[PDB]
């Protein structure tokens, strides 16, 4: 999709393993 | 009874068409398994000779009954010619699935028969490799002729699934359907195959924003963990903006990809669209600055010429009057070629015309710039180069619009005379009044 | 500065259509080379606005 | 079945003499919709006034005939397609029925030959032939023979109007506003080995069967290098153009304006086709003009010829049987 959404409230951490 | 079971559905209640199916495969296999040995044969690595462990002439330690690479490959090409004159058309689906498990690819692609689009397109319904069989049959609607549908196979490796290898392979199947959707309009001018060709366009640079993400996730963070995963979800689908930046660009922090995702995606135009072109000329700028001026004029030449060839045709996303005073700015700085910015916006293809109109307004602004740089001439020199370049190739006018520009351009390079004869009459202000007396006595020729 | 700024006058005069207040400002100018080539705006914007009897 | 159903329309044939009809305009039709779909391309000579969308359309797929060896084909069944040997056997195994039926079968194969080779001259009006195929198609008139009065016949009357037609230039004198987009539509201007190895192939000692067809072709030649050298910045071609008065020469010494009258004039087909006398007269004229040197070097001649001619009349001898007609042939076809 060519509209972007930020949303900072929620992200996975991409320094971390996986739970 | 076999090809009717396999026409109605292959099903389970019908076991005496099953057998039939069963005992016609049981039939082609002393064909399947002999050209099986024959690619096996042929597909061998020849045997460097065994040392001799008594001295004499070389023993020939093959049986006579073998077969060379040559001779396994002739038999092969022509029992494979043998079978390609059968009618029996559950043997020619028995055929193409051995040639799909041998990776015999292109040689399916050799059989021009009836049954090879009808078994393609029941496979890319009924494999859980059904990728495989899109993948096939857009390669037989091109080498068949059939754009549109070709096209309209690519798009259901988008749209629909795929397995690939690598992302990379996303951006074959892109840039080969826009291949294809070209040349249908050129075909056939019909809307749809047009319509879906900016689709097809906004998708090829998605998918180079994803790939720009992908590798540089390999390139600066592969020694940690999660990388692992956000690679692979990342070759896995063709993902929008709103991914791209939420999920990768900002939790591994990527400014160089943050910024190219917000180069697209309905945003709020005029301040942050030059912000976006200001941080895209720095960052080539700086990253370049291990190499001479002219492979950094090359390198920031080759990034705004391929840009301004998306963004030029939409220019709410190409702020040209901005582009040219901070590139000028940038030269101005830098100590480059005064013909720099003019080669890099005819080399997009922006219009010399338009090009003329901003630094028109750009020297009668009179910017303190040029002053605080000690060059408050430069953007004369630039109209110079403009002018002369137009002078001595008129083609970049059209054939109607030249004889009002060839006014305007007299017109101007008067104000511009006037302006210099203005001014202290040093070297450079005398050098310039020629310069532009020399362009007016070739624009007195041109009308 | 009486050159440059003059031959500023006349223009924009001349631009907006003041076209007896750009001629004066065109006769006041003391440098001979703009009091040529201020009328070779004059006759040609008086000219292609059909301002024939001001020509 | 075909031959069957249009049995009523043909009375006193049978089935298998109308099928023998039948197989003949089948290829008529393709001959003469290829022919069509030729002169409803875009190009240099005319316009249909066909939709822009419709003149795209018979252009592309035109061209995508061409890619796939048109001319070689074309020559092929040209060279191939002959009355005598179709006759020979129709007449084994009893095709040939009445005096109609002959007739229609020797004319239907004639149109069969004619749109083919009109196939090729529509293509070389409206766009050149391509290096290798401008070859064959010298490499097939090389091999020709005229009919038993002089002549040629209409078919290779077309194959040599269209190799005149890719050494046309004459309408770079005439287009002003165009001129740019139709010299990049040039293999003479653009194809330094079009050239190179058209200009060898003329250039070659190798007497063709017809030495005035060769004459002709070498005129046009020199008169084609003789518009290159008056194109402002030609400077990587002028190894060929300083040949123009040796090329013509050769045409001169060939006899070239002998077989123009009584092999090309005189064929009751030249006067069939406006854009065979429209080549032909630009042919004379731009030798008349951009040859000016030659003309007067055909009269010096002339008037030398002249006088041994009165010498030997008052000696009483017979005038010398290997004098030069050059002037006196150019003069009676301009004349015919």
């Amino acid at each position: 999709i060519k509209k972007l959404v930020l949303k900072n409230l929620n992200n996975s951490n991409l320094f971390s393993p996986v739970n | 009874l076999g090809l009717h079971f396999y026409k109605h559905g292959e099903p389970e209640e019908d076991i005496v068409g099953l057998q039939a199916f069963q005992e016609r495969l049981n039939s082609y296999k002393c064909i399947t398994d002999t050209l099986q040995e024959l690619v096996n044969q042929s597909k061998a690595a020849p045997q460097s000779p065994s040392v001799p462990k008594k001295p004499g002439p070389p023993v020939l330690s093959s049986d006579p009954n073998m077969l060379s690479n040559e001779e396994a490959g002739h038999h092969f090409e022509q029992m494979l010619k043998l079978s390609q004159r059968s009618k029996d058309e559950l043997f020619s689906i028995a055929l193409y699935n051995w040639l799909i498990q041998v990776d015999l690819a292109d040689k399916l692609l050799q059989v021009a028969s009836p049954f090879l689009e009808p078994h393609l397109v029941r496979m890319a319904k009924v494999d859980q490799n059904r990728v495989r069989y899109m993948d096939l049959l857009w390669r037989y609607y091109e080498k068949n002729r059939s754009f549109s549908n070709a096209a309209r196979v690519l798009s259901r490796l988008a749209d629909m699934h795929s397995t690939e290898i690598s992302l990379q392979q996303r951006l074959e199947y892109i840039a080969r359907a826009i291949l294809s959707a070209k040349s249908s309009t050129a075909i056939s001018s019909i809307a749809a195959d047009g319509e879906f060709l900016h689709e097809l366009e906004e998708k090829m640079e998605v998918a180079r924003i994803q790939l720009q993400i992908q590798e540089t996730l390999q390139r600066q963070y592969s020694h940690h963990s999660s990388v692992q995963d956000a690679v692979s979800q990342l070759d896995s689908e063709l993902m929008d903006i709103t991914k791209l930046y939420g999920e990768f660009a900002d939790p591994f922090k990527l400014a160089e990809c943050k910024l190219a995702i917000i180069h697209c995606a309905g945003y709020s135009d005029p301040i942050l669209v030059q912000t976006l072109w200001q941080d895209i000329i720095e960052k080539e700028l700086s990253d370049s600055v291990t190499l001479s001026s002219s492979d950094r004029m090359h390198a920031l030449s080759l990034k705004i010429v391929l840009l301004g060839k998306i963004y030029a045709g939409t220019p709410r996303f190409f702020p040209l009057d901005f582009i040219v005073q901070f590139l000028e700015q940038q030269v101005c700085t830098l100590n480059w070629d005064v013909g720099f910015v003019i080669q890099t916006m005819n080399e997009i293809g922006v219009p010399l015309p338009r090009l003329l109109e901003v630094y028109d307004q750009l020297f009668k602004s009179r910017d303190p710039f040029w002053n605080r740089m000690k060059k408050p001439l430069h953007l004369l020199d630039c109209i110079h180069v403009l002018l002369i370049r137009y002078v001595e190739n008129p083609s970049q006018v059209l054939n109607c619009e030249r004889r009002r520009f060839t006014n305007l351009c007299l017109d101007a390079v008067c104000g511009y005379l006037v302006e210099l004869q203005s001014m202290s009459s040093s070297v450079a202000v005398q050098a310039i009044t020629g310069n532009f007396k020399s362009l007016q006595a070739k624009l007195e020729r041109l009308h | 500065s009486q050159a440059t700024l003059r031959t500023c006058i006349f223009k924009h005069h001349l631009d907006l259509g003041h076209n007896s207040q750009a001629y004066e400002a065109l006769t006041q100018i003391p440098d001979s080379s703009r009091q040529l080539d201020c009328l070779r705006q004059l006759v040609v914007v008086l000219c292609e606005r059909s301002q024939l009897q001001d020509l | 079945l075909a031959g069957e159903h249009q049995q009523p329309h043909f009375p006193g044939l049978t089935r298998g003499l109308v099928a023998v009809l039948l197989y003949w305009d089948g290829k008529r039709c393709i001959a003469n919709s290829l022919k069509a779909l030729i002169q409803s391309r875009r190009g240099k000579t005319w316009t249909l006034e066909l939709s822009p969308e419709l003149a795209s359309m018979t252009t592309r797929f035109t061209d995508e005939l061409m890619e796939q060896g048109l001319t070689y084909k074309v020559l092929t069944l040209v060279s191939q397609i002959d009355v005598n040997n179709e006759f020979e056997k129709l007449q084994r195994e009893r095709g040939l029925g009445s005096e109609k039926h002959r007739k229609e079968v020797s004319d239907l194969i004639k149109e069969c030959r004619q749109s083919l080779a009109e196939s090729l001259f529509a293509w070389a009006c409206q766009s050149p032939l391509g290096k290798e195929d401008t070859l064959l198609l010298i490499g097939h008139l090389e091999r020709v023979t005229v009919e038993a009065n002089g002549s040629l016949d209409a078919v290779n009357l077309a194959l040599l109007m269209a190799l005149l037609y890719c050494f046309d230039i004459s309408f770079i004198e005439q287009s002003t506003e165009e001129r740019d987009d139709m010299i990049h539509q040039l293999p003479l201007l653009t194809e330094k080995q079009y050239i190179a190895t058209i200009h060898s192939r003329l250039q070659d000692s190798q007497l063709w069967k017809l030495p005035g067809l060769q004459a002709t072709v070498r005129l046009a030649w020199a008169l084609a290098l003789r518009g290159i050298s008056q194109l402002p910045d030609v400077t990587a071609l002028a190894e060929f153009t300083e040949a123009d008065e040796a090329m013509a020469e050769l045409a001169i010494a060939d006899n070239v304006f002998l077989f123009l009258m009584e092999s090309v004039v005189v064929s009751e087909y030249f006067y069939q086709e406006e854009f065979y006398i429209r080549r032909v007269h630009n042919l004379i004229t731009d030798f008349l003009a951009l040859m000016p040197m030659k003309v007067k070097q055909l009269r010096n001649r002339a008037d030398e010829d002249a006088r041994m001619i009165h010498m030997s009349m008052q000696m009483g001898n017979e005038p010398p049987i290997s004098l030069r007609r050059d002037l006196e042939h150019l003069m009676l076809l301009i004349g015919e």
